[PDB]
């Protein structure tokens, strides 16, 4: 299946993941629109593994789109543009224990 | 320690000044 890279749209100097990392966590397919607490809508693609990201702040379950998971904000290591969030399980029974949700508008190609 | 939050992504900051710059960069 597709296995080529998704890169930072803003700087185009780093690969973040590959299409073979994409998976469906829920019924809403691998990518869907989610609404944040302030009315910003993020088309979020879920991937198992990502690279070239730096994390900001601490994990939080506030307004988590994926019950049982906490988010940590993730930004491009080169340009610091917001790319998505790392999700980490808050209980052992969950699988996967971690994944990444990447916001569609931050990535090239356009999924 | 990081009381200032970005309303677009949830990024938190110690310095409100850094928040302001971060918000600008979303544009
Ligand atoms: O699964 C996900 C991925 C992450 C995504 N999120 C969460 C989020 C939170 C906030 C946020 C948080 C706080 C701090 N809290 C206040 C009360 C307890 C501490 C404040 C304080 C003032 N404004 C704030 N805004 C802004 C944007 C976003 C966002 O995109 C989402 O909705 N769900
Ligand atoms: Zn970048
Ligand atoms: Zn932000």
């Amino acid at each position: 299946g597709p296995s080529t890279s998704l890169s930072c749209k803003q700087c185009q100097e780093t690969e973040i993941t590959t299409k073979n990392e994409i998976f469906s966590l829920s019924l809403s397919g691998p990518m869907a629109a989610y609404v944040n607490p302030h009315g910003y809508v993020h088309e979020t693609l879920t991937v198992y593994k990502a690279s070239n990201l730096n994390l900001i702040g601490r994990p939080s379950t506030e307004h988590s789109w994926f019950p049982g998971y906490a988010w940590t904000v993730a930004q491009c290591k080169i340009c610091a543009s917001h790319i998505g969030w790392k999700f980490t399980a808050t209980k052992k029974d969950m699988s996967p224990q971690k994944f990444w949700g990447l916001t569609r508008s931050a990535l090239l190609p356009t999924i | 320690e990081r009381p200032f939050h970005c309303n677009q992504c949830g990024a938190s900051f110690t310095q409100k000044g850094n928040l302001l710059r971060h918000i600008k960069l979303h544009s």
